[PDB]
RNA sequence: AAUUUUCUUU
RNA sequence: GGAUAGUCGGGGGCAUUCGUAUUCAAUUGUCAGAGGUGAAAUUCUUGGAUUUAUUGAAGACGAACUACUGCGAAAGCAUUUGCCAAGGAUGUUUUCAUUAAUCAAGAACGAAAGUUAGGGGAUCGAAGACGAUCAGAUACCGUCGUAGUCUUAACCAUAAACUAUGCCGACUAGGGAUCGGGCAAUGUUUCUCGACUUGCUCGGCACCUUACGAGAAAUCAAAGUCUUUGGGUUCC
């Protein structure tokens, strides 16, 4: 989602203001006889911007597994809660917005997820679901112009 | 650790002193490490009393709970406004 | 790249279907025609024939400014509801794509709950 | 006033700048600051009454 | 069958048919018989004694080299605790659930338990004075319970 | 001897005015004749004076606090303290 | 089946039942002699150890207890007997 | 009689389940009696699919789906006909058809 | 949607 | 009974965090119907209804994941985190040594609804108001709607409170799933552990077939080991 903010020779510019997944694809991920670990994180940027990120991580098969269930502990899951929550913290210590939209395209949030949770069930489908804006600067009316003005 | 267990042991093998006069006296002789207030303390008393283990070199603690709750962790049956832990004995106090 | 894309909101109830059509953004719409001022028996605004009448005058209407694509969005009644798009829902899809303009990005977005409040109907429910 | 968190409670409240005090002055009673207007600067409150 | 609850664990000691001195052990009776008064000063309770004897200085059984229970060595060298362990366990735990409960009132749950816990304790004195563990007066008392802990 | 079955305090009002407002002026003046703790001085000797006035005595601590009508803290107040709390760390922060 | 010899059960139907439900019940846990890596002393540890074991020399912790057989991490060469 | 060995509904271990709304009618039926079925429709029915490609964009883009769980009670499910009366000897058998 | 009633016996 | 080690739990309480949905409020865009129903009808809408878009507030609840799965004595317990007390099973060559089972009298908890005071009242909704159906509808249907639905401090104390099946203990047939723990694998896999696979065992939730056996039968691994009638103990 993108908010319209500054007009330039009748050409509106428009600055980022969330992201979120399909409810088909979230309906098609969400699936029975597995484990849905879903958490949540705030983060700030070097400059005035407060972001609420969710993560949701769904259990795995292993290829040779023979049971149908496929269910982990609550302590296993709080133990997930807490690798995402490191992995979120480490990866967005300092981004600021531009790397934020420049390092959840190729998702790199999952990844080291998914990386983090080797000790602990394998976990798949570990994505970022929802980005939530809380707080704003003022308006960029000199950030814009320095960032546009190519092309 | 927490830091109500290692009182009790200082309690069980240890040097205290309690209260405000006996600190102040404890303080003054240089025979101090730590002291204790409780965060039901004056105001006025508790700037002398870190003043006075400033001058002295001792470290200074205000832990959370009122006098009340100072003394319950210290075993007595009365309030307790300043501790003064001369010997840590066997513990980590320090 | 001379095409012009809009958004059109599809509301299938399972009494009266809402064809609305604005623009890329939300605010400043264009067109909105519903099965009520399509058929006037009071009984058939559900209806698929009644949606998709009211999804080619949408059509029409639209193809009179010059918008050619348009990102679809269906929505049934959604909350603490039945949560099932109606059958104008389809009906509207096929009048749009036979009308001639373009569509593009279907994706439903009924509001669902997370455990809302109490639904209507008293427990032992509407026993009709 | 105007530099007060909105929903904030508070008590004797002046009506006009410089009037020490009108709103919220009985026992147990308080007003809520509802929100605020930059332009021309404004603030909505909730007296006591509703 | 639990005596509190409906659990029916099995989980326990199956000790050996054995009932000799372990036959590669160099304990040599009155060092270990010392031993145990060494960690009785140290300040830990039998099962402790028990529990570290067994999985660091090797000896399996204590009353398999003393020739008798750890409890009787501790009673015929003075150091016997004037509350047997079980019920100094028992009240403890009655003491910070009694301490739980006065600092959060609305733990119904706990205040069940503590029911439990008094009857189990009651219980176990009324055996403990018949038998003449304790004195015939002995009682409990909720407000000096605390005191009888510390 | 309890002397009272259910009226307690209010036994000086004798048969008159009323079970119900008995009752309830009964919980009003046991609250209000209570002493309360001084959360500075942590002496159970705070006692009330004109309708929201409390005091504790002492060699210290003779400060006056500014309460409710007979309880030295409402739940509104508190509920209110809160809320303060909570907005000034969210400015401050 | 409807004709067993209870007196003398097998050795394999006997190591695969629980050590209450044998004939007659016994331990299944042993004790074992272990030798620091670095030193010439030693320490004989229990299989089934609750308490963090140190070596008489210079040396770190020996193994960890947990609900079962504790894992050994040291260099030990152990003897059990 | 005992119709049901199980009651009608998975209680085993529980004092207590919540109840949840059926679609229809919408009356409160416990989670573990209410009848069950996922309805995965595709947004579109499988007879305009070619004029939905014609009046396409994007270079063949995949057409999502729709995934609904549907909850019947007793009465509904049997109105319904998602669920069937059935004999004695063919009661006792869990297995769809 | 909507559908109430079938005297005491042979 | 107690202690100890790794665990396990939608067990309890306190503090804290997040989610959409519902209703309402303000603002912006075109216009004629919108709700609802078998059909309708009440009601409100060129004064802008409904829809769409932005922001905010209130209260309630934790969808999907969610299962012939877990925990608790039961009633019941389902968002994140932290704290506190406690609990079952498992492992154990740890501790005490009969401390045990069932109970009159007496006590703790006890869904929902109902009561007394304080706060809050979004949704639903007893009473009620209208509008349709019917011969009469006083009801079932639609909208609105008070108490109530939330919570604190005091009350009571019952439900098809069910497994219509008291508690403890011994024995009894074949198999396969599932939860928690433990043991074993010169087993597999992923940058020393986890996940998966196999076998054994303990304690639970259950399931299929069968009837040595029981019942009047439906059916029951207990409701079997009862005319071949007696392990112990309460309620009725
Ligand atoms: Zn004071
Ligand atoms: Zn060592
Ligand atoms: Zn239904």
């Amino acid at each position: 989602k993108l908010r319209v903010e500054d007009i330039q020779g009748k050409s509106c510019l428009t600055s980022f203001n969330g992201l979120s997944i399909t409810s088909d694809k979230l309906r098609s991920l969400v699936r029975k006889w597995q484990t849905t670990i879903e958490a949540d994180q705030t983060i700030k940027t070097t400059d005035g911007y407060l972001c609420r990120v969710f993560v949701i991580g769904f259990t795995r098969r292993r290829a040779n597994q023979v049971k149908k269930t496929t269910y982990a502990q609550s302590s296993q899951i709080r133990a997930i809660r807490q690798k995402m929550f490191q992995v979120i913290q480490n990866q967005t210590s300092s981004c600021s917005m531009r790397e934020l939209v420049q390092k959840l395209i190729p998702e790199v949030i999952g990844r080291e997820i998914e990386r983090a949770t080797g000790s602990i069930f394998p976990l798949q489908n570990v994505l970022v679901r929802k980005v939530k804006i809380l707080k704003a600067p003022k308006h960029d009316a000199q950030k814009l112009l320095e960032l546009h003005g190519e092309s | 650790d927490t830091i109500n267990a290692k009182l009790a042991l200082t309690m069980k093998s240890g040097k205290y002193v309690l209260g405000y006069k006996s600190t102040l006296k404890t303080l003054r002789s240089g025979k101090a490490k730590l002291i204790l207030i409780a965060g039901n303390c004056p105001p006025l008393r508790k700037s002398e009393l870190e003043y006075y283990a400033m001058l002295s070199k001792a470290n200074v603690h205000h832990y959370a709970g009122t006098n009340i709750d100072l003394g319950t962790a210290c075993g007595k049956l009365f309030r307790v406004g300043v501790l003064a832990i001369t010997d840590a004995g066997d513990s980590d106090i320090l | 790249g001379e095409l012009v894309f809009g958004v059109a909101h599809i509301f299938a109830s399972f009494n009266d279907t809402f064809v609305h059509i604005t623009d890329l953004t939300g605010k400043e719409t264009i067109v909105r025609v519903t099965g009520g001022m399509k058929v006037k028996t009071d009984r058939d605004e559900s209806s698929p024939y009644a949606a998709m009448l009211a999804a080619q005058d949408a059509a029409a209407k639209c193809k009179e400014v010059g918008i050619t694509a348009l990102h679809i969005k269906i929505r049934a009644t959604g909350g603490t509801a039945t949560k099932t798009p109606g059958p104008g829902a389809q009906a509207a899809l096929r009048a749009l794509a036979r009308a001639g303009m373009r569509i593009g990005r279907i994706e439903d977005v009924t509001p669902i709950p997370t455990d809302s409040t109490r639904r209507k109907g008293g427990r032992r429910g509407r026993r009709l | 006033v105007g530099e007060m968190p909105e929903g904030t409670i508070i008590s004797n409240v002046e009506e006009k700048a410089g009037d020490r005090g009108a709103l919220g002055r009985s026992s147990g009673n308080y007003v809520i600051i509802v929100g605020h207007d930059v332009d021309t600067g404004k603030t909505r409150v909730k007296l006591p009454s509703g | 069958g639990r005596m509190h609850s409906k659990g029916k664990g099995i989980a326990s000691s199956a000790l050996p048919y054995v009932r000799s001195p372990p036959a590669w052990c160099k304990a040599d009776a009155d060092s270990v018989v010392e031993q145990i008064l060494k960690f009785s000063k140290k300040g830990m309770s039998p099962s402790q004694i028990g529990v570290t004897l067994r999985d660091s200085h090797g000896i399996p059984q204590v009353r398999f080299i003393t020739g008798q229970k750890i409890m009787r060595i501790l009673k015929a060298n003075g150091l016997a605790p004037e509350l047997p362990e079980d019920l100094y366990n028992l009240i403890k735990k009655a003491v910070s659930v009694r301490k739980h409960l006065e600092r959060n009132r609305k733990d119904k749950d706990s205040k069940f338990r503590l029911i439990l816990i008094e009857s189990r304790i009651h219980r176990l004195a009324r055996y403990y004075r018949k038998v003449g563990a304790l004195p015939p007066t002995w009682k409990y008392e909720s407000a000096t319970a605390s005191a009888l802990v510390a | 001897t309890k002397r009272t079955k259910k009226v307690g305090v209010t036994g000086k009002y004798g048969v008159r005015y009323g079970a119900s407002l008995r009752r309830d002026v009964r919980k009003i003046e046991v609250q209000q004749h209570s002493r309360y703790q001084c959360p500075f001085c942590g002496r159970n000797t705070v006692k009330r004076t004109a309708a929201g006035i409390w005091c504790c005595n002492g060699k210290g601590c003779k400060k006056v606090l500014a309460g409710g009508a007979w309880t030295v803290t409402t739940a509104a107040a508190t509920s209110a303290r809160s809320t303060i709390r909570r907005l000034r760390e969210m400015v401050e922060v | 089946v409807l004709a067993v010899d209870l007196l003398n059960p097998s050795h394999e139907s006997e190591m695969r039942k629980h050590k209450l439900k044998q004939l007659v019940q016994g331990p299944r846990s042993f004790f074992m002699d272990v030798k620091c890596p670095g030193c010439f002393n030693i320490t004989t540890v229990f299989s089934h150890a609750q308490t963090v074991v140190i070596c008489g020399s210079c040396a770190s912790v020996l193994c960890q207890p947990t609900g079962g057989k504790a894992r050994l991490m040291e260099g030990c060469s152990f003897r059990r007997k | 009689t005992q119709k049901r060995r199980n009651n009608g509904r998975n209680k085993h271990g529980r004092g207590h389940v919540k109840f949840v709304r059926c679609i229809n009618c919408s009356r409160a039926v416990p989670k573990d009696k209410a009848i069950k079925r996922w309805t995965i429709r595709n947004m579109v029915e499988t007879a305009a699919i070619r004029d939905l490609s014609e009046a396409s964009v994007y270079s063949e883009y995949t057409i999502p789906k729709l995934y609904i769980k549907l909850q019947y009670c007793v009465s509904c499910a049997i109105h319904s006909r998602v669920v069937r009366v059935r004999s004695r000897e063919g009661r006792r058998i869990r297995t769809p058809p």
